[PDB]
């Protein structure tokens, strides 16, 4: 084993040894419920205005090619106040900081991974991003900054292209589109050298982003820091956290945030954590 | 590929 002990303990120590250089971060909703952003996937989380055939059809790329109208009126209505990082994305910003950072994968929109000081080198963005739109005509593809998109989105003006007055589309991933070549290009590479596995605020029941868990090295310690355990095998149809065979796998349930802060302590970057988010969030307030 | 899906 590589961890002496299936804690949070025993992954603190793995990542102070000379045996942890590189780090892949796994995050979902979970990082940027603490930030306001709603896990747009859960059901449990204001359509029938629409005439949908089925609530999840607002998500679905077959409808939004029919109709797109609903999509950006709902855009409207869940456009965050502010944007402002949590305490699980300045974790890791010291992660990169601290030389440990070799990707994160988000399943979020939210911008919120580039705001905390994340570079696009260091991000598969595998459901894309509000960051840049793009004109959907083939021949023109002009791109729009989001402050762009967000002017379209409130002016309840449906956003054209200024070239060809084509449709601007938000670089998300709806369901039933490929994923971008990035994820695919970046996973064969960054799983044949990572030492470590922090998977973050996801429940890990979205293909094929799910799939990144069964990539890891077999020696790769799994560290999940979630409000409930997840991805386990399915005993219908995996993180082993809690049978005798488990040997890597370790399960923090909590809120994202106090499972990072819990993490840094350990790590002796409490004041550098605590420093870095007052700094950044009083930047943001003060915008 | 194989297309993003709950
Ligand atoms: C695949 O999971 C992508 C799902 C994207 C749905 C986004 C819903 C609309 C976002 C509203 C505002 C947030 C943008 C910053
Ligand atoms: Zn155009």
């Amino acid at each position: 084993r590589l961890l002496d002990e299936l804690t949070l303990e025993g992954v603190a120590r793995y990542m102070q040894s000379e045996r942890c250089r590189r780090v892949i971060c796994l995050v979902g909703a979970g990082i940027s419920t603490s930030a306001g952003i709603p896990d747009f996937r859960s059901p449990s989380t204001n359509l029938e205005k629409y005439h949908l055939p089925y609530p999840e059809a607002i998500f679905e790329i077959s409808y939004f090619k029919k109709h797109p109208e609903p999509f950006f009126a709902l855009a409207k209505e869940l456009y965050p106040g502010q944007f402002k990082p949590t305490i699980c994305h300045y974790f890791m910003r010291l992660l990169k900081d601290k030389g440990l950072l070799l990707r994160c994968y988000t399943q979020n929109i939210d911008t919120l991974e580039r705001i905390a000081g994340l570079e696009q080198e260091d991000l598969v963005e595998a459901h894309g991003t509000f960051y840049t739109s793009h004109c959907v005509s083939a021949s023109c593809r002009h791109e729009y900054p989001l402050s762009w998109m967000k002017e379209k989105i409130f002016s309840e003006v449906t956003p054209k292209c200024e070239d060809c007055q084509s449709l601007v589309k938000p670089d998300i991933v709806f369901f039933g589109e490929s994923l971008p070549a990035r994820f695919f290009s970046c996973m064969q590479s960054d799983f044949l050298k990572v030492d470590l596995l922090l998977v973050m605020g996801t429940s890990l029941q979205v293909q094929p982003f799910a799939s990144l868990i069964s990539k890891a090295p077999l020696s790769t310690p799994r560290l999940l820091i979630n409000k409930e355990k997840a991805g386990q095998s399915d005993p219908f149809l995996g993180m082993d956290f809690d049978s005798k065979k488990a040997y890597r796998d370790v399960a923090w349930l909590g809120e994202c945030d106090q499972g990072c802060l819990a993490l840094a302590e350990l790590l002796g970057w409490k004041k550098e954590l605590e420093d870095l988010v007052r700094r950044e969030h009083a930047s943001i307030d003060a915008q | 590929a194989p297309r993003k899906q709950l």
